[PDB]
């Protein structure tokens, strides 16, 4: 079973997995990373970053200081932000049967694959992962659009030019196949390809295998698969959480009993402590407002961000801040809270019964009713008559690279008072602010991240004992960041093969035995039989009738074993009716001589020869009664 | 080279996992062979094709198919793919990567047979896969290998094979059979008559296509295509919503069938009883899951009542009841079906409720359609007429913003029934026995609605200008003098190339008026340039080249008066400016020249070179200006050679028409060239103002029918002295509409530019979906314009203009508007 890992992102997986005789990818990961290199996408030009000063190759022979751009001493590209790809030239992904989503942020690439490489396939995703993610394109498509940056910078892409270039830009990775942002349409064709499917539902593919999703509990509708044949099982795990979280809880009892183990999607910041540092975010948050400075924090309009909106629902009313507005600005955001009001089934139990007793499940509903938060598209519009200030701005991207916290942070900057608040995890906060430094704004860095850290990881481990893991090469490596640290790297028995980008790997694992069904008129007009105790076999003799996949037997050459021993040879021919039969021994042997047909019979360990005249009645005769002294396989 | 390069590197990397993938990766990132190399490369590849973990030679080969798109291989290819394929049976991956190149190679150029389709059609059915190894991909191979119009037995018996998948893949193989006809036998009808109940999706969704595209072909069974049609029936009710699309739209395709079986259908009413108060397949596939498959019934249901005189007017009650649907493109769709069909059907009772929707919200779509209908519908009775008008008059009375939609609908319905409106005139229009009627309003959009259709009736019938009354004779006058396609001209008794030539003649005058004194020139070229101008303004169709002549000969007038200025007859030393007008005439000679590039629409080779030796004239102005007022003689030859080396990069570069170019400025200079290269710059200048002095004026050859390009921008309007306001630091959108008139490649080039009051512009690229295309060579963009600015004290003016670029600078073509804008600091 062939197993090909097409991303190394350790958090945004891509792999092919092969099994039995079909061919099922999981996962298509947008490394947006790569984006934190361009320059920011602004709403309005600002005079700084227009006449930003241009880096000059040192020959000079290119004329580089068009596509490049420095700002504080560093470099970047200067063009359309740009997206990195899983490597789709190791096997052509035609070939690929079914796609398996496991969350939002796992299937954002899904167009590429989907569309441009004449995938026929089906995909499969939970209901309000597909829906979170036709809402999240939609603003990845709308940030990339609305300010059309022509500019196309190429000669960097050269690896000659590459090589020289200064860091991190000598840090990219396969920087050929960039690719441009997908379309609408293109979004349009993907979301139509999908197919739904509910928590645990059995789907079955050809009879050839069986997929169900398992609740993972990292954010709502995340979900764990698990590949089953009726004798084998591949549990790919991507993104769980088994901390206390709103999402339906984790559930591990299915995942023991399991051949291989993909792992994927561990934390991200291991040793960040969530509560104590969703605590920091409201104490810095307060102390600011009460400064009088204003708020900006990055986040996209969905997961992280409900659970941060229910801890300051419940902290305002601490110190009594109530003046200050909250602000969520996002071209998705009242579809985003609508859409997390809807889906209570999903919700963990608490909420499922906030809502068996009518109300809406979570508390930022009432925060809109009572008229505190406000929700609007954009900021150009309605939201600049009804601005205020002091206030607490949740815009749209944290990648920092464009949307709505770019001209935020462009107007804010200046001042001193005002801060930014990063609290999603993914993206290094040091990066990403590189190109507006300096910066007079107070930075502050809080990233909640809620997956399992790597102690649960080993609980987890030790609970389900598999009997291989794989897991990216991050984790078995220990991080650069404390090389000293002996937790921070997985840790299992067998130890955990690892892999790479673009990478091939054959699993620890034989095909032996599989499914038939017996039918049961065969079934009753077989009769069992016993030579060992508790071991009971018969011959079998019948025709397979095979329909997708599936195999069964019913009614339209077995051979002997076993030695005949030369006493009861005798006695059953006396008794039987012949007569005059002589046996003499030999080293090992019996020569057995029946006067009729004049036939000799040898027998010997693992040996019985009978030679006798030309005869048909006698050697059938005797034929009939050597076979029936054995047992029949 | 580069492939020898790439085959060493990978020898002598030699490692598994990783230089393998890594160097195939590169290769086939980087780029094609784009030459004959290919088959080296492919050598090379097959030389180290001998290996161990197959992944790498899967990975070859995929390089290998890419490459063959290069169409440079073809027989060396299939015979190296032959023979690898002859042993290379190893798992099912290495199999597959062989057979998708085998197919590509198939079908990538030779497309002939004698070993080029015949042989590995051969080598793949030889090669007939155990377990689901290549059988889908085989089948398709020899699928698009279509042997000869004498191969359907292999597929005949792997239609009940193992795998759905494949099922699938023979099914696609014999659609590709079929798309090329050879003529496909009557037994695959009973074949897959059973494959109709397969039990498994994938399946019967092209079985159905199947079973359609043979029965189709010719209807003999016993009934064949009935037989079909009654299958695809007691199918369209399958589990699944993406079989019923394909159920829907084929038997809508399908267009003969029998008459009696055809109502089975639509064979059960509701509808029935209401006809009688007055005097199963489409039945439930009318109402189904989600819109569309309702989209697909009822284009099926028009395509076959259109093949079908009969059967319409069953179908008209399940159509009309069917208008509630909640869902507008089901509307729309069941409007314009409605329409399509309207032919010899009568509305006897259904006047009332396809009436009644006319009145909507807006739903200014539906409301159209409805509209669009009528007048195309047929009524038979009376009282029918009278109903639709006053309907109509409710309509027009409740959203008056249709009523030029109205009034032509109201147009077609009386031109089409004259007869049936000829009793109804005495009522409609008051005309009291014996009292003379108060004359009604003449402008009043109810009386001209009412009165449209009456005059357009009036066409057929010559009795009724009796029943018209007074005042309808001067109210019929004002109309047919108004609204000319509304009422045609009717019986009543009150009512009973030389401006091109010219053109030409005009351009022929100025080229032959040469030999005489510039000042006689002068005006000359100003007399016939208010020529131009004002014809191209009398003119709409010359508007183009009319203007076109007009710049040109105002630039030849510009380069005249230039070169006559009083600064030639002073020395050089005493150039003192002030009067040296030749200075801003080389700059807008130079925005001339662009403008009519790039402006214009239609402009050939000829013009082009014409225009390029005008900007090189241009130049030499210029540089002659330049070096006048300059003693350096650094400087000047720099600029020397620059001009220069522009010389030389024109005749290399426009190598053609040079002979055209008789005794030209260009023409003589390059044939004096040689000694002005090596001449000093200092006397180059003094050779190059005489060279100008003595040069003749090209003949500018005109074009066939163009058009120059042209702007307007109508939205914001921009005399709103209302301020837009809004909060310091932020953002406010300004929408903004245009019409580009005869643009070529619109979404390219226009871009909106912004002049803030402070002196600084910014530009902005509209997005290439702003450009709507509503008719020929007539684009409208339609956009947002973000703007921002710390706070003013007062509104303030932004100009907006639409620049067009081109490949460096830009040129405006387009009047500036104005907006008012108000930043107000931040609140608390």
């Amino acid at each position: 079973m062939k197993l090909y890992c097409l991303s190394g992102h350790p958090t945004l997986p891509c792999n092919v997995l092969k099994f039995k005789s079909t061919t099922i990818m999981l996962d298509c990961g947008l490394d947006m990373t790569s984006t934190l290199n361009f320059l920011p996408l602004p709403l309005v030009q600002s005079p700084r970053l227009s006449n930003l000063p241009g880096w000059s190759l040192k020959d000079g022979n290119a004329f580089l200081d068009k596509e490049l751009k420095e700002c504080s001493g560093h470099v970047f590209v200067d063009s359309v932000p740009e997206f990195c790809l899983p490597e789709t030239e190791l096997i052509d992904l035609s070939t690929v049967d079914v796609i398996l989503i496991s969350n939002y942020h796992c299937m954002m690439a899904l167009p590429y694959i989907t569309e441009h490489t004449g995938f026929t396939g089906t995909v499969y995703a939970t209901e309000p992962t597909v829906q979170i993610g036709r809402l999240l394109m939609e603003e990845l498509v709308n940030f990339i659009e609305r300010v059309p940056k022509a500019q196309s910078a190429s000669l960097w892409k050269n690896k000659d030019i590459q090589r020289l270039l200064p860091s991190p830009l000598k840090d990219a990775v396969e920087v050929s196949t960039w690719r441009r942002c997908y379309t609408m349409q293109e979004v349009n064709s993907a979301l139509s390809k999908i197919q739904l499917v509910g928590y645990s539902q059995k789907i079955e593919l050809f009879g050839a295998v069986q997929v169900t999703p398992l609740s993972s509990g990292y954010a709502l509708g995340s979900s764990n698969w698990i590949i089953q044949s009726h004798y084998e099982k591949v549990s790919y795990v991507s993104g769980s959480s088994l901390l206390t979280t709103h999402p339906q809880p984790m559930d591990q009892a299915s995942l023991k009993n399991s051949d291989v183990l993909v792992l994927t999607g561990l934390t991200q910041i291991p040793t960040a402590n969530p509560d104590g540092m969703v605590g920091e975010f409201c104490s810095n948050l307060a102390l600011t407002v009460r400064n009088g400075g204003n708020v900006l924090v990055p986040c996209y309009p969905s997961g992280v961000i409900y659970d941060l909106l229910e801890c300051l629902y419940q902290y305002i009313d601490s110190a009594g801040l109530s003046s200050v507005p909250l602000y969520f600005i996002s071209p998705v955001a009242n579809s985003s809270l609508e859409f997390s009001q809807i889906f209570a089934e999903w919700l963990c139990h608490n909420k499922q019964s906030k809502v068996y007793l009518p109300e809406p499940p979570f508390p930022h509903a009432e925060l809109i009713q009572t008229n505190k938060l406000k929700h609007y598209p954009s900021i150009h519009g309605d939201f600049s008559n009804d601005f205020r200030q002091p206030c607490v701005v949740f815009t749209g991207h944290p990648s920092l690279r464009f949307g709505d916290v770019v001209h935020f942070m462009e107007l804010w900057g200046k001042s001193s008072l005002n801060t930014v608040i990063f609290t999603e995890p993914d993206f290094s906060y040091l990066e990403a602010l590189a190109p507006y430094q300096p910066l007079a704004m107070k930075c502050i860095y809080c990233p909640i991240d809620t997956r399992l850290n790597f102690i649960q990881v080993s609980k987890l481990l030790k609970e389900v004992q598999p009997l291989h893991v794989v897991c990216p090469e991050q984790y078995t490596q220990p991080p650069p960041a404390q090389s000293h640290r002996m937790d921070l790297m997985i840790d299992c028995q067998p130890p955990a093969m690892s892999y790479r980008r673009a990478e091939v790997l054959a699993l620890p694992f034989k095909r032996r035995y599989e499914k038939i069904e017996i039918m049961p008129e065969l079934a009753d007009s077989l009769v069992p039989m016993e030579i060992k105790p508790g071991i009971s076999l018969a011959t079998v003799s019948a025709v397979l009738h095979t329909k997708d996949n599936k195999h069964l037997l019913q009614p339209p050459k077995p051979l002997l074993s076993g030695s005949i021993p030369v006493e009861q040879f005798v006695q059953t021919l006396e008794k039987h009716g012949f007569s005059d039969i002589k046996v003499e021994d030999t080293a090992k042997g019996h020569i057995v001589l029946l006067q009729e047909a004049e036939t000799l019979i040898q027998i010997e360990e693992d040996s019985t020869h009978i030679i006798c005249d030309n005869d048909e009645m006698l050697r059938v005769r005797l034929r009939d009664l050597v076979l029936k002294f054995l047992q029949k396989f | 080279p580069s492939k020898s390069a790439a085959l060493h590197i990978d020898l002598c990397k030699a490692t598994s996992p990783a230089d393998a993938l890594q160097y195939l990766l590169q290769f086939a990132r980087k780029p094609v062979e784009a030459e004959s190399v290919e088959g080296v490369v492919r050598i090379l590849l097959e030389h180290y094709y001998k290996e161990n973990d197959p992944s790498v030679r899967l990975k070859i080969a995929s390089l290998l198919g890419l490459l063959s798109k290069t169409a440079g291989f073809s027989p060396d290819c299939i015979m190296d793919d032959a023979i690898n394929i002859l042993q290379n049976e190893k798992s099912h991956q290495v199999l597959a990567q062989l057979l998708d190149t085998l197919l590509a190679i198939g079908t990538k150029l030779p497309e002939n047979q004698a070993i080029q389709m015949r042989l590995v059609d051969v080598a793949c059915k030889h090669l007939t896969d155990t377990s689901h190894g290549v059988r889908n991909k085989c089948l398709q191979l020899l699928g698009n290998l279509g042997s000869l119009e004498k191969v359907q037995k292999i597929i005949g018996d792997y239609f009940s094979d193992q795998d759905p998948r494949v099922r699938t893949a023979a099914i696609k193989a014999m659609l590709q059979l079929h798309e090329r006809g050879l003529k496909l036998h009557q037994t695959i009808y009973n074949q897959a008559c059973k494959l109709l109940s397969d039990d498994y999706e994938q399946v019967r969704s092209a079985a159905v296509q199947l079973i359609w595209v043979v029965s189709q072909l010719y209807p003999e069974s016993i009934r064949l295509v009935d037989d079909a049609f009654g299958k695809i029936c007691h199918m369209v009710s399958d589990g699944s919503w993406v079989v019923r699309v394909q159920a829907a739209k084929l038997l809508g395709s399908m267009e003969q069938v029998s008459s009696h079986f055809l109502e089975q259908t639509l064979d059960k009413t509701a509808h029935e009883r209401a006809k009688e108060l007055y005097s199963g397949a489409f039945v439930h596939g009318l109402e189904d899951e989600m819109y569309e498959v309702r989209i697909a019934a009822v284009e099926a249901l028009c395509m076959l009542a259109q093949s079908s005189p009969s059967f319409a007017e069953k179908c008209l009650d399940f159509l009309v009841d069917m208008f509630n649907d909640e869902i507008e493109e089901v509307r729309l769709q069941s409007i314009h079906t409605m329409r399509k069909i309207s032919n010899n059907i009568t509305l006897r009772e259904d006047q009332l409720d396809t009436v009644l929707a006319v009145l909507e919200d807006s739903s200014r779509d539906i409301r159209e359609a409805l509209h669009e209908l009528l007048c195309c519908t047929n009524v038979s009775t009376k009282e029918g007429i009278h109903l639709a008008l006053v309907e109509l008059l409710k309509n027009l009375t409740k959203y008056p913003t249709d009523r030029d939609s109205i009034w032509k609908c109201l147009k077609f319905l009386g031109s089409r029934h004259p007869t049936l409106v000829l009793p109804l005139v005495p009522e409609l229009l008051s005309t009291h026995p014996f009292f003379d009627t108060a004359e009604p309003d003449m402008d009043d959009p109810a009386y001209i609605a009412v009165l449209v259709l009456i005059f357009n009736a009036a066409k057929t019938c010559p009795t009724m200008p009796a029943l018209f009354s007074d005042h309808t004779f001067r109210h019929y006058a004002y109309l047919r003098d108004s609204l000319s396609h509304l009422v045609p001209a009717l019986r009543l008794p009150g009512r009973k190339d030389p401006s091109q030539q010219f053109l030409q003649q005009s351009l022929e005058r100025v080229y032959s008026l040469q030999h005489l004194d510039p000042q006689g020139a002068q005006e000359l070229l100003e007399f016939t340039i208010r020529d131009l101008q004002r014809l191209g303004e009398l003119q709409s169709e010359l508007a183009g080249v009319a203007d076109f002549s007009a710049t040109y000969l105002r630039c030849q007038l510009l380069l005249i008066k230039a070169l006559q200025e009083k600064l030639w007859n002073v020395a050089a030393p005493l150039y003192l400016k002030q009067s040296d007008l030749a200075s801003a005439a080389a700059k807008q000679i130079m925005e001339e020249t662009y403008k009519m590039e790039f402006m214009y629409s239609g402009v050939e080779n000829k013009q082009v070179v014409i225009i390029h030796h005008m900007r090189l004239q241009a130049k030499a102005l210029q540089l002659i200006v330049t070096a006048r007022t300059t003693r350096g003689l650094d400087p000047l030859f720099g600029m020397c050679e620059k001009f220069l080396q522009e010389v030389d990069f024109f005749q290399r570069y426009f190598i053609a028409d040079l002979p055209h170019l008789q005794d030209s400025f260009v023409d003589k200079l390059l044939d004096l060239m040689p000694r002005l290269m090596t001449s000093k710059p200092a006397e180059v200048v003094k050779i190059l103002q005489t060279m100008l002095r003595q040069s003749a004026f090209l003949h500018l050859p005109l074009p066939e029918q163009i058009h120059k390009a042209s702007a307007t921008i109508i939205e914001p309007a921009g005399e709103s002295d209302n301020p837009l306001r809004f909060t310091s630091g932020l953002v406010v959108a300004l929408d903004v509409d245009a019409t580009l008139e005869h643009v070529q490649d619109p979404q390219n080039t226009v871009k909106v530019q912004v002049l803030y009051p402070d002196g600084q512009a910014q530009m902005i690229h509209p997005k290439p979906a702003d450009f709507r295309n509503p008719g020929p060579g007539r684009h409208r963009l339609i956009t947002q314009v973000y703007l921002s600015h710390t706070a003013w004290t007062e509104a303030c003016q932004v100009e907006v203009r639409l620049l067009l670029a081109y490949n460096e600078g830009t040129i405006p073509f387009s009047k500036p508007v104005k907006v008012y804008i108000m930043p107000k600091p931040a609140r608390r």
